[PDB]
């Protein structure tokens, strides 16, 4: 009964939309950083207030907001095929 | 007649004088409104702005 409500409160976090993946290309100023969508449009947006550009760097896989498109979170490395070529024994 | 029209010639003179200080204060306030319009066009627009391929 309580764990079901926990999954309900889990779902109370899920209405928040997922951000858009991004690759920081380069930067211009502290409010302007060259970024492109995976579909090709290039943008310049502002960051969030926790980060330093040492946590970004140019040529970095990142994420942007869905409206303001602001730089928020990120991961440096991802890909589909790599580990799935490993598993033949 | 001479003194008559002589007393008639400072009417429009003082009227143009109060128009001077008027239009001065007018274009002073409208100037600050144009400076406000400069704050608009310099605020306009974005941040964030999509760059594009120019020909």
């Amino acid at each position: 009964t309580k764990q079901y409500e926990k999954s309900e409160n889990d779902l109370k976090a899920l209405q928040s939309v997922g951000q858009i993946v991004g690759e920081v290309l380069k930067q211009l100023t502290e409010e302007k950083f060259i970024v492109k969508a995976t579909n090709g449009p290039r943008y310049v947006v502002g960051c969030r207030r926790q980060l330093d550009k040492s946590k970004l760097k140019p040529g970095t896989r990142v994420a942007l907001d869905m409206t303001t498109l602001t730089i928020m979170r990120y991961l440096p490395r991802e890909v589909d095929p790599l580990v799935y070529n490993m598993s033949h024994e | 007649d001479l003194y008559s029209r002589y007393k008639k010639l400072q009417q429009e003179l003082e009227f143009l004088e109060v128009q001077e200080e008027y239009i001065k204060d007018e274009q002073k306030n409208l100037k600050k409104e144009f400076l406000h319009a400069q704050e608009e066009v310099k605020r306009i627009q974005s941040i964030p702005l999509v760059i594009g391929q120019f020909l």
